[PDB]
């Protein structure tokens, strides 16, 4: 999405579709490379009472 | 013949009088887990791991010390037996240090093996562990008493086999320490064999320390030539 309008129009006519809506090259819409730190939850066996392994 | 009939998991078997529950279960083929019991030492019964359940009885009995009688059915795989084992080993591992990567017993530790077998899968202990002061008993046996579980195989070996009578327990409660109470060297003919009969890594071999690991060593059965005993 940097080409001039003439090239985009000729490209859309030659392809037969609209390529500006769906571009195969990624841009600023992708997720950021840095993320806030997560807090993964625990499972169902992380309990202090009624957690006998034999059951 | 004075053999009497007992039952292990419903299976009938003959036993001699005076037989313990552990020996009867071994004769059937079941190995009850144990820490303080030894077939060549006196019965102490101070670890409570071998607590097995006799049916039609509202208490668990110590299989390493209970003598069997006629008509007993022993349940070695019931629910309350496993509950008792899990509770006892949770208590055992409550104060054990996190020393497994820096331990020579790792890979051949009895505590690790029965923790995987009969123990639980997580720890509910949210308190602070204890720390026992180390001792010196010679340049053969390396002593780390933080890892000792007070099984008293030391005292029984030094009192009934080596005949030294120089090892004991000083203290009362959670601060009871197995040692010698003075700077005394445990020098004897059979002073290394305690390293064989320590279920934890409390007593290790000082020349062997920090050298190899039990899973990568090949075992070759051979004969000693150092004396004429063979
Ligand atoms: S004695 Fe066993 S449980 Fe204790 S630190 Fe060593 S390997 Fe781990
Ligand atoms: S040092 Fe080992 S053999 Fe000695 S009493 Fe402690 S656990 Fe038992
Ligand atoms: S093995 Fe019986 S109480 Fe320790
Ligand atoms: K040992």
């Amino acid at each position: 999405a940097s080409a001039t309008r003439l090239i985009q129009g000729l490209r859309n006519w030659a392809s037969g579709r609209d390529l500006q809506a769906k571009l195969q090259l990624r841009y600023q819409e992708i997720s950021k490379r840095t993320q806030p730190p997560p807090k993964l939850p625990v499972g169902p066996s992380h309990r202090l009472s009624n957690n006998y392994y034999c059951a | 013949s004075n053999l009497i009939e007992v039952f292990v998991d419903g299976q009938s078997v003959m036993v001699e009088p005076g037989t313990t529950v552990l020996q009867a279960c071994e004769k059937v083929g079941m190995q009850i887990p144990r820490f303080c019991y030894h077939e060549r030492l006196s019965v102490a019964g101070n670890c409570r791991m071998c607590l097995v359940e006799i049916e039609k009885a509202p208490k668990v009995v110590a299989a390493c010390a209970m003598p069997v009688m006629k008509g007993w059915n022993i349940l070695t795989n019931s629910e309350k037996t496993k509950k008792a084992r899990e509770g006892v080993m949770e208590f055992l591992l409550a104060n054990h240090p996190l020393d497994c990567p820096i331990c020579d017993q790792g890979g051949e530790c009895d505590l690790q093996d029965q923790s995987m077998m009969f123990g639980s899968d997580r720890s509910r202990f949210l308190e602070g562990k204890r720390a026992v002061e180390d001792k010196n008993i010679g340049p053969l046996v390396k002593t780390i008493m933080t890892r000792c579980i007070q099984c008293t195989r030391c005292i029984r070996f030094a009192s009934e086999i080596a005949g030294v009578d120089d090892l004991g327990t000083t203290g009362r409660g959670n601060d009871m320490q197995v040692g010698t109470y003075i700077e005394k060297m445990f020098m004897s003919e059979l002073s290394g064999n305690i390293i064989d009969i320590c279920p934890v890594g409390a007593l290790t071999s000082k020349p062997y320390a920090f050298t190899a690991r039990p899973w990568e060593t090949r075992k070759t059965e051979s004969i000693d030539v150092m004396d004429a005993v063979g």
